[PDB]
């Protein structure tokens, strides 16, 4: 697609079996997915924004699919606000800023 | 609003 | 120009008479800037980002330069860990998310 900014740049991705709506995201640097219980091991880290920093649990190797282009990489599931697809993830359905 | 990572 | 994702979305920005560099974030709903002395009168508002909520000094219709592409609108300051231009001022470039 050609997606407009106009709106927040909501998409369909799929985690697990999951079928779940994330934020397109160039000022995110990682995917942020909203408390999920995905079976695989994690480390905590802490990611920070506006407000400061949150706790999360970081997965290896996720398999998504973002608007059918699939990916694997990185996730951080916290309790965040909304569900995030940072520029890991961006980078390999080869999305761009044009302008 | 929101404003998103670091 | 098109903008990939391998690196941070950072380009240059003319915010009257000063050069600041900042972050072309579709995930951000506003303009956010690093804590500036801006012309006019200013309305303190309440914006939140990943980590919860901050207090911010609003600035309307101010006019910015992003990249030669101009701009005119709500830019807000305060405590970002970097400058965000928000799909507020995004859309006034034009600036679309294509892949």
């Amino acid at each position: 697609p050609q997606i407009t900014l106009w709106q927040r740049p909501l998409v369909t991705i799929r985690i697990g079996g999951q079928l779940k709506e994330a934020l397109l995201d160039t000022g995110a640097d990682d995917t942020v997915l909203e408390e999920m219980n995905l079976p695989g091991k994690w480390k905590p880290k802490m990611i920070g924004g506006i407000g400061g920093f949150i706790k999360v649990r970081q997965y290896d190797q996720i398999p998504v699919e973002i608007a059918g282009h699939k990916a694997i990489g990185t996730v951080l599931v916290g309790p965040t606000p909304v569900n995030i697809i940072g520029r890991n993830l961006l980078t390999q359905i080869g999305a761009t800023l044009n302008f | 609003s929101l404003n998103x990572i670091x």
